[PDB]
């Protein structure tokens, strides 16, 4: 008899369910398990917030689970009210596919990994696509939230770490007529523009845009995976450049990655002295698990190379460092991909960019 | 005159008896709408006892309000109630304990109201106990806990304002989220030479913070501390490793009862409901349960906000703010003495501060 140590994951289907079982059961072929032996408890997202609390507590942490992999489910539940729960006992939570800027926020989210990044970090490769094609003057322009302004200061960061913002322009989230904005972007040398915005929001920009003769010939627009997704793509200036997550969305891979990481760090937990299990269940228990900030440490330090996703660290904010992403651009109507940015630098394929005009 | 449900939930022992019959003034209620209170005793606070019990409450009985009151140090309470307040719409006011440490960042849809000063006014307190005995020179410590920017910018914004010789030597940030096996947070602590030290963290946060500070000297004489409530917490449990001499602003049961206090919360609660009734010829209808909120979504609203935060009962201004704290709250400075024993050395009340001592003790 080894000890049982529970994974926990709250993912999107029953399918997901039975991926994240074998992952695990791989694990305990893969590692030597006469010391510890993991055992997968998981379950599917509740359709609101504090019947997932609860189910986190009933289902999740009865089983004392050292940790929680959780998904982006489908077709407004968010993984926080599982980070909110595990949070409160200090089990770590690893989210599978969000992508918003807010789960990097510490006061808000003690305990949370992610095996990818946040929006905002797509400024990385903006900013190596300003050095490659020489662009030293940019006009920036962000929505007033949360997301606009984490994509600000991540890029401000890396240009006062060259090339320059000449100004940044930020809008009200849900306006319609955004001329005003544009017009203020239109009377400055610099030609080229970054945008931040939702889906909706980017509609916005783009039309008012068009009025406005900005996305002619002249101009460069340099853009995210949300601009150049559903909605916003029926009304994108032809020329675009944006951007995808390889692998962004693919829950299976990034299950199979996030339980390859956790079992490392797992017999790496118990490779210290004085662990001690978490709490059986949430009821009459206040108190944190007294280890899970050790295991954070652990999970923090995990380095994965062979991983589906690709090369698996996380900087300090628990964020996945080293993703892949497409650089894509927008040809007679089609995405077309014209490189990716393997995770530190530029690679153009043979497939020639075509600007807005050309 | 039609009846709205309120509950009072009394976490861990306290005067029921006490409770009901300083309510009497239930022939103080004049309104459009009368109270008909019902007192809950709640054993445990972990996230799944309150929610279950809150939600149970909601379900068997026609709840248009919550009262919450409790007996521990557990600031994560406050978090768990604003969560429930903003997912089922319901208004709950956090009067004692845990309940009433304070939550930064509320929700946007939160109905959540709070007895006890803001972040931004113990911050203010804490530079005017300062300002009187010429203690112009010091550091700052927090750790992530929510608040800890809005605490750091009002010192940073009061100290630019002035023609004071302030000097801020120091801003730590303590990473608690991780383990100190590393000898991080001492190494951190090793940087801070000011005699005045401002620490903005929970009350298991310090225990361990002082025990580090300790270590490598900083607790003794020529190191002040000054924490703000949540720190000092219940006043009668005051872990070993607080430093003698800790000063503290503190809201925590002086001279304002919990039998007066939940008096008030049935009060701002019955008040809000007729003043709407009164305005609206409507009141918002109780959740029929909180397991069927995705649903009901576009039938509710956190319209009665507005009057939950403007109530004057009895000759006081019983207002919150936006943020969802009390507008006046009474203060009480209190300092840690040689005997372990909190002791009172200073009020405020109504932008002014009276200290006891002209010469600041020594412990
Ligand atoms: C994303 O793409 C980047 C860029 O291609 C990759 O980074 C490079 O990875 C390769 C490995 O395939 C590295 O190649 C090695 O370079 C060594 C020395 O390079 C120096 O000089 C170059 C250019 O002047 C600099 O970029 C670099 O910083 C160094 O200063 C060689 O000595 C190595 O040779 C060894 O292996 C070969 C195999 O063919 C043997 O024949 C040799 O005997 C020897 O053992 C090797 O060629 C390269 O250094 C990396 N560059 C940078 C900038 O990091 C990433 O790997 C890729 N990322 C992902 C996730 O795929
Ligand atoms: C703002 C949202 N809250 C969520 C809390 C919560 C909400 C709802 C439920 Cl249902 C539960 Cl269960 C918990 C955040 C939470 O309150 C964070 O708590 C802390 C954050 C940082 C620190 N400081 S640190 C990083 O050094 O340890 C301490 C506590
Ligand atoms: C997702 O990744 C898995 C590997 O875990 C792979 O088998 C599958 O083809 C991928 N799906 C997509 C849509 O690329
Ligand atoms: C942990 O260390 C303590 C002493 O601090 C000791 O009493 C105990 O036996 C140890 N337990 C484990 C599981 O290492
Ligand atoms: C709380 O515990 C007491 C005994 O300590 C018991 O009498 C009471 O029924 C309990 N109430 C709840 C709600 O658990
Ligand atoms: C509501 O606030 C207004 C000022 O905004 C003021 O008349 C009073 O404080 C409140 N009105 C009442 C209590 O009738
Ligand atoms: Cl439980
Ligand atoms: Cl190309
Ligand atoms: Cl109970
Ligand atoms: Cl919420
Ligand atoms: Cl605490
Ligand atoms: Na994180």
């Amino acid at each position: 008899d080894p000890k049982i140590v529970n994974i926990g994951a709250v993912l999107s289907t029953k399918k997901h369910e039975q991926i994240f079982r074998e992952a695990v059961n791989q694990a305990n072929k893969r590692h030597f398990t006469r010391k510890i032996q993991l055992q997968a408890t998981s379950v599917t997202h509740r359709p609101n917030a504090i019947q997932m609390a609860l189910s986190v507590c009933e289902d999740l942490i009865s089983s004392q689970v050292y940790a929680i992999l959780v998904s982006h489910p489908p077709a407004h539940l968010t993984p926080t009210p599982i980070s909110y729960t595990a949070g409160f006992y200090r089990i770590p939570v690893i989210g599978l596919t969000t992508r918003m800027s807010i789960y990097s926020d510490k006061s808000i989210h003690l305990s949370f990994l992610r095996t990818v990044p946040p929006y905002s970090h797509q400024a990385l490769v903006w900013f190596e696509m300003m050095r490659l094609f020489n662009w030293n003057h940019v006009i920036l322009i962000v929505s007033d939230d949360h997301e606009g302004r984490a994509a600000q200061k991540k890029l401000e960061t890396l240009l006062e770490g060259g090339p320059k913002a000449d100004k940044v322009l930020q809008f009200e989230p849900g306006t319609k007529n955004l001329t005003a904005l544009l017009l203020e972007a239109k009377e400055l040398e610099a030609r080229v523009i970054i945008l931040s915005a939702s889906e909706d929001d980017a509609t916005a920009v783009y039309k008012s845009a068009a009025m406005l003769d900005m996305t002619g010939a002249g101009y460069v627009w340099l853009v995210g995976e949300r601009e150049i997704s559903g909605s916003a793509l029926r009304y994108a200036p032809d020329g675009i450049i944006g951007l995808q997550l390889i692998n962004g969305k693919n829950e299976s891979a990034h299950i199979s990655d996030a339980v390859a990481v956790v079992a490392q760090a797992i017999h790496e937990l118990f490779e210290m002295e004085n662990i001690t299990d978490p709490p059986r269940g949430c009821v009459g228990n206040t108190n944190i698990w007294k280890t899970g900030p050790l295991f954070k440490r652990v999970l923090m330090s995990s380095k994965y190379p062979d991983g589906v996703t690709g090369r698996i660290e996380f900087n300090e904010d628990g964020d996945r460092k080293f993703a892949q992403y497409s650089i894509m651009n927008l040809q007679n109507r089609k995405l077309v991909q014209v490189g990716i940015f393997n995770g530190s630098y530029i690679i153009q394929n043979d497939r020639k960019i075509i600007w807005p005009g050309g | 005159p039609p009846s709205i449900g309120i509950a009072v939930i009394l976490v861990g022992t306290s005067d029921e008896v006490a409770i009901k019959d300083a309510h009497e003034k239930d022939d103080f209620h004049h309104l459009s709408v009368v109270p008909r209170v019902e007192l809950v005793a709640m054993n445990e606070t972990d996230p799944k006892s309150i929610i279950t019990r809150i939600c149970d409450l909601m379900s068997d009985r026609k709840i248009q309000g919550v009262v919450f009151a409790d007996d521990t140090d557990q600031e994560a309470i406050a978090q768990i109630l604003d969560f429930i307040s903003a997912q089922t719409l319901t208004p709950i006011l956090g009067i004692h304990g845990g309940s009433s440490m304070i939550m930064a960042d509320k929700d946007e849809s939160s109905m959540f109201f709070q007895f006890g000063p803001s972040i931004e006014q113990q911050a203010s307190v804490m530079l005017n106990i300062m300002e009187e005995y010429d203690w112009y020179i010091f550091s700052i410590v927090t750790t992530y806990f929510p608040g800890y920017q809005d605490f750091v910018n009002k010192i940073r914004s009061t100290i630019e304002n002035s023609f004071v010789g302030w000097e801020l030597e120091e801003v730590l940030l303590l990473d608690m989220s991780l383990d100190d096996g590393d000898s991080k947070i001492q190494n951190q602590l090793k940087k801070l030479q000011s005699p005045i030290i401002l620490l903005y963290c929970t009350k298991e946060e310090a225990t361990y913070i002082f025990e580090v500070a300790n270590s490598v000297g900083l607790t003794g004489y020529g190191y002040t501390w000054i924490v703000p409530s949540l720190v000092a917490g219940d006043t009668d449990t005051v872990p070993s490793e607080f430093p003698t001499g800790l000063i503290s602003v503190s809201y925590d049961e002086w001279d304002y009862g919990l039998p007066a206090r939940v008096r008030d919360g049935i009060a701002i609660i019955t008040t809000a409901a007729s003043d709407m009734l009164s305005e609206h010829s409507f009141i918002p209808e109780p959740k029929s349960s909180c397991y069927n909120t995705h649903e009901k979504r576009i039938y509710q609203s956190n319209m009665l906000n507005r009057y939950l935060i403007n109530v004057t009962f009895e000759g006081r201004d019983l207002s919150f703010s936006e943020d969802g704290y009390q507008m006046h709250p009474k203060l009480v400075i209190i300092l840690l003495n040689k005997e372990r024993k909190w002791e009172r050395v200073g009020k405020w009340k109504d932008k002014s501060l009276q200290m006891k001592y002209y010469v600041w003790p020594r412990m």
